[PDB]
Order: structure tokens, then C-alpha cells, then sequence
């Protein structure tokens, strides 16, 4: 996948966003922006150019699942890669993610090596 | 159930 792929990292917790941004940097992905919830994410997505989304499950105003479904049903953004982040792997949340078309699913906290595996799984499936 | 979860993730390519 291109080193310059533009990521949007979505989480209401600023520290987690910084952590994810820094793990991405460690993997060679420097083109990264932040959003604090689904509403803020959709506003930033309007700038165009975004190539990858990493979103937390639980956020105010619009949570991760709502954002995922919105992107998937959007005329322009429907195929955008979306990695969902959760606090705990639960059958019901995994299946909710599957049903809505999550490109990936990962439990926080995660290492750079785990992030890399998950991104590579997605790149491989999408031929990126 | 842990194993149903890991299998579920595997089947989904997650």
C-alpha cells in the first residue's frame, strides 16, 4: 500500500488518537489526520483524499458502528477501508462489525506489529 | 466461546 495513504483516526480520547497516529508513523504512514467522533469524522472526510479509516467503537454524537454504516452506504465513500477498534472482543460486536462491512476488527490496546498485521490483512484483501 | 470468537474472527478474515 502507498506510504502516503491518508488515514483518518477517529476516537473521542485524544491520547488514544495520538497513540494510533504514532504507531502508524512507526510503520511509515505519516499522512494522518484526527477526528473526535463520527460527526467530526464525516466533516473532515468532506475535504477528500482520505484512503483509510481507523475508528473506535464508542463515541458520542455518532459512534463507530454508525460511522461505518454511513461510510458503507455513502455514494462516494462506500469502499473506503475501515478498521474498527474495540475495548473487548465479544461475539455480538464482532458480528455487528461483520454485518456492517468492517474491513478489519482489532482490540485495544494493540502493538505496532498487531496494527501492521491488521492493515496488511486489509491491503491484501483489497489488492492495495 | 473464546474459541468460537477466534474462529469467528478467522472466518471473517479479521
Amino acid at each position: 500500500a502507498d506510504k502516503e495513504l491518508k488515514f483518518l483516526v477517529v476516537d473521542d480520547f485524544s491520547t488514544m488518537r495520538r497513540i494510533v497516529r504514532n504507531l502508524l508513523k512507526e510503520l511509515g504512514f505519516n499522512n494522518v489526520e484526527e477526528a473526535e467522533d463520527g460527526v467530526d469524522a464525516l466533516n473532515k472526510l468532506q475535504a477528500g483524499g482520505f484512503g483509510f479509516i481507523i475508528s473506535d467503537w464508542n463515541m458520542p454524537n455518532m459512534d463507530g458502528l454508525e460511522l461505518l454504516k454511513t461510510i458503507r452506504a455513502d455514494s462516494a465513500m462506500s469502499a473506503l477501508p475501515v478498521l474498527m477498534v474495540t475495548a473487548e472482543a465479544k461475539k455480538e460486536n464482532i458480528i455487528a462489525a461483520a454485518q456492517a462491512g468492517a474491513s478489519g476488527y482489532v482490540v485495544k490496546p494493540f502493538t505496532a506489529a498487531t496494527l501492521e498485521e491488521k492493515l496488511n490483512k486489509i491491503f491484501e484483501k483489497l489488492g492495495m | 466461546s473464546q474459541d468460537q470468537v477466534d474462529d469467528l474472527l478467522d472466518s471473517l478474515g479479521f
